[PDB]
């Protein structure tokens, strides 16, 4: 499977799993911390 | 088009009997009183309105005055049953079939 | 399968007009060729007459019965009748300068007619012909513009 | 009793008509097509199929004609019970 | 014999080799990308089959399993739906009191206090009031459970699996030949008799079974717990019996062309379910029965493999007359050697069905319930009509593709496209002067309003009460088909519709459907339609009939369909392409339908929706289509204006998002504008600059940064256009509705 | 010739070639009474140049604004001639401040 993982190596493949990744830790950040208006903690 | 050097005058090729063929064909059967007209016939009735309406005959007939029907259906089927016999006619006389 | 219809203009199929009931049925030359624009022998002076009385006639109606002031009884009838002489005023204008736009460069080549008989030009594609022909228009269109109006006032079924 | 009826008498007689107007040369079959004409030609069938009919009338053909024969049976027994003829 | 079965067997190797190398399918993608345009190119062409490779058997087998991909998507769509009903629905809820609860079936999670888009729809629930209609749907196959729509979406996934499975299988495993495709007419045979006839009849049958019983129940006042299973009445012919007699009889009525006795069930009442608002479910099982019973002799028509049946290539090549030259010659082989034919066909009358069923499902509502939610009659209504508009551009788009590509001048000489092509002067001539005729005596006759209005001088405008432009023709239809069951449809009860004429249908208090009024500004409005309409044929047919030669160009075919121009000579000849007519009929296509969904918007708002609240019926807003529909002034004042309070004013609300999203595509229109005002010169000048930059700071990437394609920036221009403006009327059509009605 | 076995280029017949014809066109002298066209070539005997033509346009057009604007407006009943009739908008200049 060389292949099948150079295809989710691809531009469009390893953006969308990069996204996918930032996005669900921007929101588990906000789900655990949320409404973080400023740095006090 | 080898054909065709001067647009010939007759091109229409005309047959007199196929427009009294038609009118016959359309207008006897639509002579025949059914039961949906209340025993009336589609022509009959379509005269009778066309009287109705010569009547008064500066006024034009009303938009419910159901002349309009039996107007637009009887020349529906006449123009129809006469452009077909002329399609006929000119195709049995040529080829077409 | 015999019998087309639709042929080459003149049996010329590389100008381009194809040659058509609408454009070559009997009636519809025959009515074509009797209208005064094409009567090419005739002096234009008199087709534009002719012209202007049937246009001049016409286009009073819609300023009659459609203008500003339709709905006053004796003054509609006026009203579209100076408007239409108005309107006459200005294609004269307009069928004059250009006259004097077109005809300034003699085009060269001959005219036949559909047959292989050449004609001389139509005397109203000339200077003279067109100044002539745009006169005979306004006298004609005012013409029929005061026509209009006196049908309006003398015709017995006029609502 | 529906069979005597008159709805069973004309779906039987729709049918035979269909199935002998083809079988007879009165209508088109597996093995004889119209023109634009409605002038009877041979057709040339498509795949070839055996029948040991004397007119090589095939079991298609009955299927053809019995469809149509059950159409024309139908349309004519709603038609009369339509117009209240049944 | 001629029609059969013909595949390769293992043409192609299942392999994951060539998803590692992007754009495998070209000669020109395969050698790797140097510039960004390559990136573009490789999704730009990534469909075009016929551009891949040239020979008609490998692209027809592509195209057979990307519809198969295309449909096993459509699957997982349709089971996702039902699946968001069965879990994330109030749709039993919703079946006890369909008159008071919104439907939903799509929560939101709680995050980033986006949970005020959970709004109080009813039923104990918190949701997105969802305007699809899928709940009257539901309720009209007599679902009545979450578990029958639970299954219905495992169904739908093992239905979307399956077609995967069958695109794999009839690409790589056995592939169909080129004979196998070209056998129209048993493709036909099956589609009509099959696809269509079948699918009716069993659809018909469910119906009997099913549908009308389950629905019968519902509309008595049964709580759907204590109506019986579908099961227990195709088992049980006692409770069928019981509620239609016609079942004690069995299915000897059917035989016995006894078929009156069916009468409880298959009925011809016309009109609607006074209980539902909609139509009499009885009706449409008798109206599927009909078309089953005539697709399937349809499907009978075309010769397979015996005898009977009809050469298709037999009566084109037999219609001709003495005005067309040799007829139809010639186009089944266009029509079983080009694919681009068939599909623009095939889009035209698709998306030309799928306005008609627009127009058809408002006015004849087809689902209990339906009706009253005036939101999922207006969110399908423009929805239907929006997909067939596009797909009608995508008709004349496919139908020039054929024309540059396809097209051969040696079996087509002096057939009905060799004639057309002859005079497409004529043609276009006749179009363009239709078009500037209908824009004066349509859109000047507002003007005209406009200015009278502004003078002072309401007495010389075009409206019902000065100047009336009455649609005389569509009111004698109207009053035609309103008394059709007195005379010309006898054995019909009611007419199709409420809209020809007679009482309204009040469901709830809210009116389902009433009669329609044409009057003056209905002519206006109307004419505007033909107008538009006609500027689209006339960019989409000029785009077809001058794909290939103009007098400007006359070799634009070796260009191609899609190229941005010949050059700045002959004085310009930017958008000679006929990719460029698509380009310009899809602002057309929209500024059309964006009138058509906004006149059906404020008709149905003024004319026919509203409340009963005494005896006399309170539209939505008030009836002011007749006498302020006749000016702009009164479009951008009573209807953009006024109906825009709500979508403006939904901050805080359940309908927030549609006011986000409101914005939004109005910033998505308005950068549309960058791509269509601007041009690739200053843009490329502009990267490279930025290019300076990059390479200053050794981040200058390989692959070459280039400004888009010309016709990728009309491309990106026109889609952010259709987006920014569809999604801009979507939120302000839905948070107008959802309030409002 | 022109039309012999499809030959349509002539150089001696060059109106034929380029499809220079008067499709609808007749030579005809006859059309009008004799009287009538004396009637009419003598009505248009002093604008059938265009200097004279220009010169009535532009006197009748001038004359029929001037009188138009001094005597045919207030004929036709114009309400720009008649005045406001009222007091007008005068005293409402806005909704929050009337001014004059
Ligand atoms: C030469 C025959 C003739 C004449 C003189 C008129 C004359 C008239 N018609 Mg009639 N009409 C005719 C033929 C004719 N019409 C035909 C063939 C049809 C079809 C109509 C249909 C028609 C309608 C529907 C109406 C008129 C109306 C009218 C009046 C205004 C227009 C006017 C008195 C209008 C009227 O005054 O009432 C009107 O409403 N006409
Ligand atoms: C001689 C035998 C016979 C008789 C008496 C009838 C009698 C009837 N037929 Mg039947 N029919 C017959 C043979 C017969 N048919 C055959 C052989 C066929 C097979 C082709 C049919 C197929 C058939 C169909 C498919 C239908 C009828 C219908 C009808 C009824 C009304 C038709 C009408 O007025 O529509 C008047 C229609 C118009 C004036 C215009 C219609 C235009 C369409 C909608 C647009 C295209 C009438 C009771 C109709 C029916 O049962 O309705 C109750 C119907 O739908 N017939
Ligand atoms: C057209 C297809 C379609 C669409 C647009 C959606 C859309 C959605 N689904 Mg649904 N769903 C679908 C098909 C679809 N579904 C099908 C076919 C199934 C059955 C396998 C499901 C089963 C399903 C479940 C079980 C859930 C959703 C949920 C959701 C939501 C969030 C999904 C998410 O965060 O992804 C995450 C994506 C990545 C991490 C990548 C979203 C509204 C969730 C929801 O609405 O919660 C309230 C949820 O819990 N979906
Ligand atoms: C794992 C199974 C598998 C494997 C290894 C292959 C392997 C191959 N296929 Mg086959 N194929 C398969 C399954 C498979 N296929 C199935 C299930 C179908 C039916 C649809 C097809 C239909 C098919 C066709 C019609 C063609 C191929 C072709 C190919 C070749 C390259 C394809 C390529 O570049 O892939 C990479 C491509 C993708 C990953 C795109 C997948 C797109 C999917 C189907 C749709 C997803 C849409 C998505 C939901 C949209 C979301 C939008 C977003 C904004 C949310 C290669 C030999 C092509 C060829 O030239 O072969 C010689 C060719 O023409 N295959
Ligand atoms: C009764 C027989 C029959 C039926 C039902 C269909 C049905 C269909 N065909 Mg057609 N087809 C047939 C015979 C049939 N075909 C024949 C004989 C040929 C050869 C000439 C073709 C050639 C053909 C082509 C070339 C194409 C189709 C396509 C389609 C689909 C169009 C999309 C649609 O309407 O979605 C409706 C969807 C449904 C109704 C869902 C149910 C789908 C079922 C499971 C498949 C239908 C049964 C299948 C044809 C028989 C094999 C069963 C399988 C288990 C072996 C549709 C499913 C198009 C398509 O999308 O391809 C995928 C397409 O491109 N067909
Ligand atoms: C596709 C559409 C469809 C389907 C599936 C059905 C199905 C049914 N209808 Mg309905 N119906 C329909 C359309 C349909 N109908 C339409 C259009 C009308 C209007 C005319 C009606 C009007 C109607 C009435 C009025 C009645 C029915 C009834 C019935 C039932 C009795 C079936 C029967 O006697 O026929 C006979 C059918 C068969 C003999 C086929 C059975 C073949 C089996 C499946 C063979 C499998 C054997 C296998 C090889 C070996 C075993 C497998 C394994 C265990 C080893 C059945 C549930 C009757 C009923 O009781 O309803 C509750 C009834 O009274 N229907
Ligand atoms: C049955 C429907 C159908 C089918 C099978 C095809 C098939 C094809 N079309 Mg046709 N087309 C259709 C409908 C269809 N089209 C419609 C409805 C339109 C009008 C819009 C067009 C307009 C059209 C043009 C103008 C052209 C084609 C071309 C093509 C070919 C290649 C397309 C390609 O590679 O794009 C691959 C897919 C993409 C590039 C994706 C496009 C994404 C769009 C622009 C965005 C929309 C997405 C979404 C709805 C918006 C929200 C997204 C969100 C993330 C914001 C292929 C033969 C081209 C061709 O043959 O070239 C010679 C060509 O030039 N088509
Ligand atoms: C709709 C008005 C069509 C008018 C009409 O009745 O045309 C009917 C006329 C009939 O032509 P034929 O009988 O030769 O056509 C035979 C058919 O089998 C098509 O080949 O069509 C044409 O002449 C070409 C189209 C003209 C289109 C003119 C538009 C005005
Ligand atoms: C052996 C033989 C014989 C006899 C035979 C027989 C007797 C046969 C029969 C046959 C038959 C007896 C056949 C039948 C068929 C039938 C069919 C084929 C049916 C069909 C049906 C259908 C198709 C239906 C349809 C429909 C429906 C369901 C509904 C309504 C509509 C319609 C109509 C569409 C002879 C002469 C002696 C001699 C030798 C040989
Ligand atoms: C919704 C949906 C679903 C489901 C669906 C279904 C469930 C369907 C079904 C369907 C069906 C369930 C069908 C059936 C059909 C049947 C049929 C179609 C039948 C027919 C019959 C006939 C045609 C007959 C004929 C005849 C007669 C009449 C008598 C004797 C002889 C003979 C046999 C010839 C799913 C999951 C996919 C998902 C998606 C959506
Ligand atoms: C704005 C504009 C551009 C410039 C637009 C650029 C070139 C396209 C930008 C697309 C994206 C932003 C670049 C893609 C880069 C990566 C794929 C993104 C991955 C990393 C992200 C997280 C940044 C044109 O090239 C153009 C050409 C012809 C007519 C009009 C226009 C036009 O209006």
């Amino acid at each position: 499977m060389k292949d099948f993982t150079t295809y989710l190596s691809t531009a469009p493949v390893i953006a969308t799993i990069w996204f996918t990744f930032t996005a669900g830790l921007l929101i588990e950040i906000n789900r655990y911390f949320p409404d973080p208006l400023v740095f006090s903690f | 088009e080898a054909s065709n050097k001067s647009f010939p005058r007759d091109w229409v090729k005309t047959d007199p009997l196929v427009p009294v063929l038609g009118f016959a064909g359309w207008t006897i059967p639509a002579n025949i009183g059914v039961s949906a007209f209340g025993g009336q016939s589609l022509f009959g009735l379509f005269t009778q309105s066309i009287g109705e309406n010569l009547a008064h005959f500066p006024t034009g007939p009303a938009l419910d005055d159901k002349f309009w029907l039996y107007l637009i259906t009887y020349h529906l089927g006449l123009f129809l049953t006469i452009t077909l016999g002329q399609i006929g006619v000119q195709g049995r006389k040529q080829g077409y079939w | 399968k015999k019998a087309q219809v639709i042929s080459p203009v003149n049996g010329d199929p590389f100008v381009g007009m194809l040659e058509t009931p609408v454009t070559s049925a009997p009636i519809v030359a025959t009515y074509l060729s009797n209208l005064p624009a094409y009567r090419t022998g005739v002096a234009p002076v008199l087709r534009g007459v002719e012209i202007g009385l049937a246009h001049g006639f016409l286009l009073a109606g819609p300023f009659i019965k459609l203008g500003p002031l339709r709905n006053v009884p004796e003054t509609a009838e006026i009203a579209g009748s100076l408007s239409a002489a108005g309107l006459v005023l200005i294609l004269a204008l307009c069928l004059s300068i250009y006259g004097s736009a077109q005809f300034q460069s003699t085009p060269s080549i001959g005219v036949k007619t559909l047959s292989g008989r050449s004609v001389a030009r139509d005397p109203l594609f000339s200077a003279d012909g067109w100044s002539e022909f745009a006169a005979g228009f306004l006298v004609g269109g005012e013409a029929g513009v005061a026509w209009a109006y006196v049908c309006t006032q003398i015709l017995p079924y006029y609502s | 009793g529906f069979i005597g009826s008159s709805t069973n008498l004309i779906m039987v007689a729709s049918t035979t008509a269909t199935l002998a107007a083809a079988r007879f040369g009165l209508a088109p079959t597996v093995k004889k097509n119209t023109t634009a004409g409605l002038k009877l030609v041979d057709s040339k069938n498509s795949a070839g199929v055996i029948s040991n009919d004397p007119a090589g009338f095939t079991i298609v053909d009955v299927l053809a004609m019995g469809a149509a024969g059950h159409g024309l049976g139908v349309g004519i027994v709603l038609g009369l019970k339509g117009i209240g003829a049944l | 014999k001629k029609v059969k079965i013909a595949v390769d067997r293992n043409p192609v190797e299942t392999s994951f080799e060539k998803w590692a190398k992007p754009g495998h399918f070209s000669r020109t993608l395969s050698k790797g990308p140097n510039t960004t345009t390559w990136i573009w190119n490789l999704h730009a062409d990534a469909h075009d089959f016929d551009s891949h490779t040239s020979d008609l058997e490998e692209i027809s087998r592509k195209v057979f399993s990307a519809h198969f991909g295309q449909l096993g998507i459509i699957f997982i769509w349709l089971s996702g739906m039902y699946f968001h009903g069965a879990r994330f629905s109030n749709y039993e809820a919703w079946l006890s009191d369909p008159t008071h609860i919104k439907p939903s079936a799509q929560v939101v999670w709680p995050i980033v206090g986006q949970e005020i888009l959970n709004g109080d729809v009813g039923g104990g629930f918190q949701g997105i009031q969802i305007t699809s209609g899928f709940f009257q749907l539901w309720r009209a196959s007599g679902i009545t459970s979450e578990l029958q729509l639970y299954t219905t979406a495992i169904g739908g996934l093992v239905m979307a699996a399956a077609m995967f499975f069958a695109g794999w299988f009839h690409y790589h495993k056995a592939a169909p030949k080129l004979e196998w495709f070209q056998n129209v007419e048993s493709m036909l045979n099956h589609h009509l008799g099959g696809l269509l006839g079948l699918g009716s009849l069993a659809w018909a049958g469910h119906q009997i079974h099913v549908s009308l019983p389950v629905n019968k129940l519902l509309d008595a006042g049964v709580d759907p717990k204590e109506i019986p299973l579908p099961h227990d009445l195709l088992l049980n012919r006692a409770i069928m019996a019981d509620l239609y007699p016609s079942f004690a009889k069995g299915i000897a009525p059917f035989f016995t062309l006894n078929w009156s006795e069916y009468s409880d069930f298959l009925t011809f009442k016309g009109g609607l379910n006074p209980v539902t608002g909609g139509l009499w479910l009885s009706d449409t099982a008798h109206h599927h029965v009909a078309i089953a019973v005539l697709f399937l002799v349809a499907g009978h028509m075309y010769r397979t493999n015996w005898g009977i049946g009809h050469s298709m290539k037999e009566i084109l090549e037999a219609h001709r007359g003495p005005f067309t030259g040799e007829g139809h010659v010639g186009l089944y082989e266009i029509l079983t050697t080009s694919w681009h034919a068939q599909l623009a066909i095939n889009l035209a009358l698709f998306g030309s069905l799928s306005i008609i069923v627009a127009h058809h499902m408002y006015a004849m509502p087809p689902y209990p319930y339906l009706a009253t939610d005036y939101g999922t009659q207006l969110s399908l209504f423009t929805h239907h009509t929006w997909i067939g508009g596009f797909c009608i551009v995508g008709a004349g788009a496919h139908a020039a593709i054929f024309m540059v590509r396809d097209y051969d001048p040696t079996n087509n000489y002096n057939n009905l496209l060799d004639r057309v092509i002859r005079h497409r002067d004529a043609i276009i001539s006749h179009l363009n002067w239709v078009c500037i005729f209908l824009g004066f005596h349509s859109f000047g006759l507002y003007i005209h309003n406009d200015t009278m209005s502004a003078l002072g001088r309401p007495q010389d405008m075009f409206s019902d009460t000065a100047i009336q432009l009455q649609p005389v023709f569509a009111q004698w239809i109207q009053n035609t088909h309103f008394l059709a069951p007195q005379l010309t449809a006898p054995n019909a009860l009611a007419a199709t519709s409420l809209t020809w004429g007679g009482d309204l249908v009040a469901v709830g208090g809210k009116v389902a459907m009433m009669p329609i009024s044409l009057g003056t500004s209905d002519f206006m409005v109307h004419h505007i339609h033909a107008f538009t309409i006609h500027v689209t044929v006339l960019i989409l047919l000029k785009g077809v009939l001058f794909a290939r030669s103009s007098r400007l160009i006359p070799d634009k075919a070796n260009l191609g369909f899609r190229f941005p121009c010949d050059g700045p000579g002959r004085g310009g000849t930017c958008q000679v392409s006929a990719w460029d007519h698509v380009f310009l009929g899809l602002f057309w296509m929209y500024n059309s339908l964006s009138i058509v969904i906004f006149h059906f918007s404020w008709k149905m708002q003024s004319d026919v929706w509203g409340t009963v609240t005494a005896s006399g019926v309170s539209h939505i807003t008030g009836g002011n289509f007749a006498q302020s529909a006749n000016t702009i002034n009164g479009w951008l004042r009573d209807f953009l204006w006024a109906q825009s309070s709500q979508v403006i004013q939904s901050y805080g609300s359940a309908l927030s998002a549609y006011g986000l999203i409101f914005l939004g595509a109005h910033f998505v229109w308005a950068f549309s504008l960058m791509f269509l005002f601007s041009g690739r010169g200053y843009w490329q000048e502009l990267i490279e600059s930025i290019v300076w930059a990059h390479n200053k700071l050794k981040v200058a990437p390989a692959i070459q940064p280039r400004a888009l394609s010309i016709t990728q920036g009309r491309a990106v221009g026109v889609a952010h256009y259709l987006l920014g403006g569809i999604a801009t009327t979507w939120s302000f059509f839905l948070a107008r509705i959802i309030s409002v009605g | 010739k022109y039309g012999e076995n499809s030959r349509y280029f002539d150089l001696q017949d060059m109106e034929n070639t380029t499809g220079s014809w008067d499709m609808y066109g007749v030579d005809e002298k006859k059309r009008y009474p004799d009287n009538q066209a004396k009637f009419f070539t003598q009505a248009t005997d002093i604008i059938s140049r265009r200097e004279s033509l220009r010169a009535l346009v532009a006197l009748s057009g001038i004359a029929a604004i001037v009188t138009y604007g001094l005597k045919g407006a207030k004929d036709a009943d114009l309400p720009i001639t008649k005045g406001p009739q009222t007091t007008g908008e005068n005293g409402k200049g806005g909704s929050v401040r009337s001014r004059l």
